[PDB]
RNA sequence: AUUUAAAUAAUAUUUUAAAAUUUAUUGAACUGUAAUGUUACAGUUGUAUGUACCAAAUAAAUAUAGUAAGAUUAUUUUAGUUGA
């Protein structure tokens, strides 16, 4: 993040960083994604117990 | 009427402090003795052989009644008490304390001269009963020490059942025909959520706050109309 | 200012003492010499009303 | 003890209206807490201080036709819930009919 | 109503005037507003300057039987003016404390006494009736008490 | 601790935009000092001014009269 | 912080070396009992700082 | 001679204390009322409530009961809800404040200090020196006592009185001391010198702040816990001896079947005057709360368990619901407001008073059935006051119109006229609660959900082609959505149409139902 | 977030802090009170706590027994 | 309060221009109604329009002119960094 990226560059000038920008920041690929949408709060925990 | 109040000693004496005291007569009779006094203690006898004996125990009674519970009321740092004794007896007495423990107490005989009226026999032994207490109270050690026993005593004034008839209840009420210099900054100080908002509210002034804009529509309205 | 300009004052007014916090911080303070220490250590005032 | 409560040796600085102003307040003849007003100036002073009437009839002396010994039309003041704005209102007397009888006219008027 | 709408309604500006104010006001509010001009916080009140024989004529003219504590101080509400000695001076609260000063300056005894008497000790009478609820209060007694 | 220069740059420009044509002219204090409130009793026509020298409003309250009332 | 709440005591510096040195120039007089009137007439002090 | 007339100084007749302007202020300053005096009952009153008869049979707890007394302010409430802890309903914390009077109507919680289980009961604090009736009503049947004084406040002749009034009933009182948090110990010897005089024995000392002599009150209430299970344990024993009688055995079978079932919680909610607290009054056959025509009459929840017609339940009673308009200006009532909604969240059943006076529910009275709706709970509409409206047929129309208005499951809601001071069809109201549970836990089958559902996509996005129901208390069911897009959901519109379809055909009509859109994966 | 709590957060926290007593939560042999005091700052502010209010109950009985010691 | 300065002076702050809004007032000779050319009804408004710009007309005003834009009067000059 900024905050990370400046104080490391700023405090440690000859600081390495390894980094992988095509998988970084991304979620792996063995993750499905699930967004629920509810009505209203109420609903959440019927929600919930559906999926428990 | 009023409850939570201490109650008072129920001596056979001790009428008036169970007796309900109109503020009037509390206000007629206002009596200053010195501070540095602690406690009044009358004492009398319930009969007496001799007919000036008697006269005493009469004029003592009307003493006690009349200008006990109005030095206590008006001092708050006396404790005045009055006490009958199933005892034959011709001389009845008063007992002076004060605030310092090494005075050794007071006391004032009654002694009626041959023929007064009972109104002049109460104000010489009310007399008499003051220049003891100032007397013992200039005599008292260590006035410092006597002061700082004052302000640490309580208010012993907290069991007469007084009855306001129309000054009005609370001391503001009391005291609403006065200024009153003596507050403090923090009591005054309102504690409420909005303080401000609420003193313009009870007070009908507008802190240069602009008017409201229903009130503009309604003053248009009216206009029209 | 009766101090600083003694000019208006032909007679010498009654000086009300100061307020509370003075007494107890310089009016009345021994380190100070506050001019007020003898008569606050004097006892005949509490003793009597005359004196 | 507890840390969030102010040991009673402490004593924290003065903070609210001083008696200056709470006396200057007594003397224009306010109770001590009208010294809590959101803005005062010498204008608002004069207009707080009551010595000037805002006050008014429906009809001038000389035309109104009905028996105002003393009440006035007088307009109160309240803030919103916000103290930024406030709204007046007018208020009148309660204005009863006298259906009186009068022994010199023996009839009732 | 103009004055709740805050119309500035004005002659030399829009021709109008409300018709709630009044056509003459003596002081403006300012001038209302002015207190130490209308009070006795500095100013003097009484301009006269008597020498002793007018201050002897003065004191002579005021009847028996008066004393200073019989004048109450007049509220804030009222102008603090001191009139001369036109009529009965020692009526008004200013003009009496006033010639007293000045008697005082010009060293003429002054007989009508002192505004409040300090009871330095307990004599008769020993009890008194006050309805008012203020010489208790005002008493030297427990003022020397609650300062001490 | 103190504050960013930045931001007490800003402050300190709010305070000296009062004049700006005499740079001679220090900077208005944070809070007033007993010069600065003194100055304007100082000048003359408030040296003739009686009731408001020396620090009277600073002053505690003096004491009202015997018998006070406001009606 | 630094509040001047009203009855605050916040004198106004008066150098002891200042005064030593206004002595010895010769507008203060030893011989009477120094004051803030003696300070302000011989102008050792100005108007500013008398509050 | 020359001296000016007497008059005020502050101007207006404003007053020099804050504090008296803001009593004159009034509402919307001091928000919590004053103390609630024992209402003025005729002759006439209490002949009708002695005639009246119980519609439910009111359960008396077998756990030892225990009930604190004391003047107010003494730390009572303070103590009954460090005692309490309900597993089953959290939110339940009695009203506590440093006014006087502020607990209206007797409470009853469980409670256990040292795994010793019991029912602990607050009651009001005495009032012109004389306790009101509920309060004597609970105390009577309360076990124990525990009278509770503080050191602030010297005892009092209303004191004497409660306690002269004890030993007289002879009811085992053990004396504690609330506030020794706030004294010293050369003070405290003298107050406890003064308490082990008064006559009990010595008071056990106690800090509802410092949470102070809880581990000791517990040692003093472990006799009364072992006796009152000794005597249950007896009880028991003759109820099994003598059960050939019938009734015994039938009463064998209830203390059976409470155990192996569970209770439902039936919530009254309403407006200030609605008259909720007169319905339960009629319902448990006698006045246990207290109705006064004062708008905010109780301030905090009221739980009574009873049986009707062989099926456990908890009837409560609420402080009342007041709009978001009036709760800003008074928080505190919208305190009591948060409170009575807690627990409505936990009900299993809601029963919603409107006045029939009124001739018709509020705006707010449907807003508040929205509300429970949503919440899950089987809902209910009754008409108070129905004795004393003159329309009838009128105001049955109007609520009706209001019913069919109604959009969401609400218009189902099933309205029904019952009155207080008459008693009627209180049986048809319990019945309707009655048959709302079940409902609610009412189960269907997929076969028929699927058959359903079918004849429905026939007779009028992406289909769904399984539907089933998940959930069992509240009815929820799960459709699923032949598409793998996860925000092709279904439109409001059909899953509201589909609830209101599986709500004529399977009966919920008074119980809220629940969809869920799931995506295949 | 309270609505109408009778104890502000302060007075919470005051409250919750006050709960803890040295005496429960230790133990204190007789030898020590003649040469160890743990709770010496913060007993002599909780003294000063409890004088700072005034209670009519225990003012009224020490009155009494005073007055009674008198005679 | 161990412990170094100073020339107490204030008033000003481009310019043109916001769909503006506010206050007060007039207009039914045009137009639109009712009445039988005339009368009556008008800007929190009368019946698309209300006198050849309907967010009308007349009079007053310099609104956060700012996060619209434009203009802005004195050549021959005399010192640091051109994407941080
Ligand atoms: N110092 C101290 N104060 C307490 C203690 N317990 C309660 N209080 C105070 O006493 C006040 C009274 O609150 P409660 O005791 O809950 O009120 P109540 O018991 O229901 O009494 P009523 O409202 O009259 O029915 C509270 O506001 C507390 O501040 C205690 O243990 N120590
Ligand atoms: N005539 C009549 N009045 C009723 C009936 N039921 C309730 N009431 C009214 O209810 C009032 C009593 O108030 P409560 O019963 O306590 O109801 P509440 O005002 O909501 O009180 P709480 O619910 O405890 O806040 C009485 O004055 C009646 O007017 C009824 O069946 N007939």
């Amino acid at each position: 993040t900024r905050k990370l990226e400046f104080v490391v560059g700023k405090k440690y000038p000859d600081a390495v960083t390894c980094i992988r920008r095509q998988r970084m920041h991304r979620p792996p690929g063995t993750l499905r994604h699930r967004f629920l949408p509810v009505e209203r709060e109420r609903e959440k925990m019927d929600t919930l117990q559906h999926l428990l | 009427p009023f409850k939570g109040l201490p109650k008072p000693k129920r001596q056979f004496g001790n009428e008036a402090a169970e007796v309900i005291w109109p503020y009037a007569l509390l206000l007629e009779r206002v009596v200053k003795v010195h501070p540095f006094t602690k406690s009044i203690y009358v004492y009398y006898a319930q009969r007496q052989s001799t007919a000036r004996g008697k006269l005493a125990a009469e004029i003592a009674r009307s003493f006690a009644r009349e200008f006990l519970i109005p030095i206590t009321f008006h001092n708050s740092q006396v404790y005045t008490e009055a006490e009958m004794l199933l005892e034959y007896s011709e001389t009845p007495w008063v007992v002076l304390h004060s605030l310092d423990n090494g005075q050794k107490p007071r006391i004032l005989p009654v002694a009626p001269v041959e023929g007064t009226p009972a109104h002049t026999a109460v104000e010489q032994l009310l007399a008499e009963v003051v220049q003891g207490c100032e007397a013992l109270g200039a005599s008292v050690a260590d006035p410092v020490t006597a002061t700082r026993v004052l302000n640490e005593r309580p208010l012993q004034n907290q069991y007469v059942r007084v009855d306001y008839q129309w000054f009005g209840d609370t001391p503001d009420e009391r005291a609403s025909h006065l200024v009153r210099w003596e507050f403090e900054p923090e009591q005054i100080e309102p504690k409420i959520r909005h303080r401000t908002r609420h003193v313009l509210d009870w007070l009908n002034y507008d802190g240069n706050l602009p008017t409201h804009r229903a009130v503009h529509v309604n003053a248009m309205r009216e206009k029209a109309r | 200012y009766q101090e600083l300009h003694p000019e208006e004052y032909p007679i010498f007014m009654d000086q009300e003492l100061p307020e509370r916090r003075g007494l107890e911080s310089l009016a009345t303070n021994p380190s100070k010499r506050g001019w007020l220490t003898r008569w606050y250590e004097d006892s005949s005032k509490y003793a009597h009303p005359a004196a | 003890f507890s840390t969030f409560a102010l040991n009673p040796e402490t004593s924290v600085a003065p903070h609210g209206p001083p008696r200056g102003l709470v006396n200057r307040y007594v003397s224009m003849g306010l109770p001590p807490w009208a010294a809590w007003c959101n803005k005062v100036n010498r204008y608002s002073l004069y207009r707080m201080s009551g010595v000037t009437q805002r006050s008014f009839l429906p009809k001038p002396p000389q035309e109104m036709d009905v028996i105002w010994l003393n009440e006035r039309v007088r307009e109160r003041v309240r803030t919103s819930r916000q103290v930024q704005n406030v709204y007046r209102q007018l208020k009148y007397p309660y204005v009863k009919t006298g259906i009186h009888y009068s022994d010199v006219l023996d009839h009732w008027v | 109503t103009p004055m709740m709408l805050n119309i500035q309604n004005m002659m030399w500006w829009n021709g109008k005037r409300n018709l709630y104010r009044a056509t003459y006001r003596e002081k403006t509010w300012y001038e209302i507003s002015r207190t130490g001009a209308f009070t006795k916080g500095r100013r003097p009140v009484m301009r006269q300057k008597y020498s002793r024989e007018a201050l002897q004529a003065a004191l002579a003219m005021v009847p028996p039987g008066f004393e200073v504590a019989d004048v109450p101080r007049p509220p804030q509400r009222i102008l603090a003016q001191s009139e001369g000695i036109v009529g009965r001076w020692y009526s008004n609260y200013w003009t009496l404390h006033s010639m007293r000063y000045q008697c005082l300056l010009a060293g003429v005894e002054w007989p009508l006494g002192e505004r409040q008497r300090p009871r330095t000790n307990y004599d008769e009478p020993f009890f008194f009736a006050d309805f008012e609820e203020s010489k208790a209060r005002r008493d030297y007694r427990s003022r020397w008490i609650n300062v001490n | 601790r103190p504050i960013e220069p930045q931001y007490q740059r800003l402050y300190m420009s709010r305070l000296r935009i009062r004049d700006h044509s005499n740079k001679l002219r220090q900077p208005m204090r944070l809070r007033a000092t007993n010069a600065d409130i003194g100055s304007g009793s100082s000048s003359i026509e408030w040296e003739r001014a009686s009731n408001r020298k020396y620090g009277a409003m600073l002053a505690p309250p003096k004491r009202q009269d015997f018998e006070f009332r406001v009606v | 912080p630094r509040n001047r709440y009203e009855g605050k005591l916040v004198f106004s510096p008066l150098r002891l070396s200042k005064l030593l040195w206004a002595i010895d120039t010769g507008r203060i007089n030893p011989n009477e009992v120094i004051t803030l009137y003696h300070l302000r007439q011989a102008n050792v002090v100005g108007e500013r700082e008398i509050v | 001679s020359f001296n000016l007339p007497r008059e005020r100084q502050i101007l207006g007749g404003l007053h020099a204390d804050w504090r008296t302007q803001m009593k004159r202020s009034g509402s919307i300053l001091n928000d919590i009322t004053p103390a609630l005096p024992d209402t003025k009952r005729t002759e006439e009153q209490r002949r009708r409530v002695a005639g009246w008869r119980p519609v439910v049979k009111l359960l008396g707890d077998q756990r030892l009961r225990i009930a604190i007394v004391g003047r107010m302010n003494s730390g009572k409430s303070s103590l009954f809800n460090l005692l309490r802890l309900e597993p089953t309903v959290p939110g339940r914390s009695n009203v506590v404040r440093d006014f006087d009077g502020i607990t209206r109507d007797s409470v009853e919680g469980q409670a256990q200090l040292e795994g010793m289980h019991f029912t602990i009961i607050d009651t009001p604090g005495m009032v012109q020196g004389r306790m009101v009736e509920e309060a004597f009503r609970t105390v009577e049947t309360a076990d124990a006592a525990i009278f509770v004084t503080a050191v602030d406040e010297d005892i009092m002749p209303e004191e004497l009185s409660l306690m002269q009034y004890l030993h007289l009933k002879h009811m085992p009182v053990v004396l504690l001391a609330n506030k020794m948090d706030l004294i010293q110990e050369e003070e405290e010897e003298a107050v406890l010198d003064r308490y082990n005089s008064l006559g009990f024995g010595n008071a056990i000392p106690f800090s509802a702040r410092r949470k102070s002599g809880l581990e000791m009150l517990a040692a003093v209430l472990e006799p009364l816990y072992h006796i009152h299970a000794m005597h249950k344990v007896e009880n028991d024993w003759d109820i099994e001896d003598l059960a050939m009688q019938g009734d015994e055995s039938a009463m064998e079978e209830i203390r059976e079947r409470n155990c192996s079932d569970r209770f439902i919680r039936i919530a009254i909610v309403g407006r200030t005057n609605s008259g909720k607290s007169s319905l339960v009054n009629r319902l448990v056959g006698f006045e246990r709360n207290r109705a006064v025509d004062e708008k905010n009459s109780t301030r905090d929840p009221v739980e009574l368990p009873c049986s009707y017609k062989g099926r456990k339940l908890k009837l409560i009673d609420t402080a009342g619901l007041a709009r978001h308009r009036y709760r800003a200006d008074r928080d505190f009532i919208g305190r009591i407001h948060g409170l009575s909604v807690n627990e409505i969240r936990f009900a299993h059943v809601v029963i919603v008073v409107f006045d029939a006076t009124e001739g018709h529910p509020n705006k707010y009275d449907m807003a508040v059935l929205h509300s429970v709706a949503a919440e899950g709970r089987p809902f209910l509409l009754c008409a108070n006051k129905w004795d004393a409206v003159l329309d009838q047929s009128a105001t049955a129309e109007a609520i009706d119109f209001k019913i069919k208005r109604q959009v969401r499951e609400v218009k189902y809601s099933n309205a029904v006229v019952v009155s207080a001071h008459t008693g009627l069809n209180l049986t048809l109201l319990m019945d309707q609660a009655l048959e709302l549970y079940d409902k609610w836990n009412k189960r269907v089958r997929r076969a028929e959900l699927t058959r359903l559902w079918r004849k429905m996509e026939k007779s009028v996005v992406a289909r769904i082609g399984r539907i089933t129901q998940v959930n069992t208390r509240p009815p929820t069911f799960l459709l699923q959505l032949q598409t793998k897009n996860d925000s092709n959901t279904l439109p409001k519109a059909l899953q509201e149409m589909m609830k209101n379809t599986l709500v004529e055909e399977f009966d919920f009509r008074g119980v809220p139902i629940r969809l869920i859109q799931e995506v295949k994966d | 977030l309270k609505l109408s709590p009778d104890r502000t957060r302060n007075e919470e926290i005051q409250d919750r802090q006050n709960a803890f007593v040295w005496s429960d939560e230790h133990i204190f042999r007789p030898h020590q009170h003649f040469t160890h005091d743990p709770c010496s700052w913060s007993r002599s502010l909780e003294q000063s706590m409890k004088k700072q209010r005034k209670l009519s109950m225990v003012e009224r009985l020490r009155s009494l027994e005073q007055r009674q010691l008198e005679e």
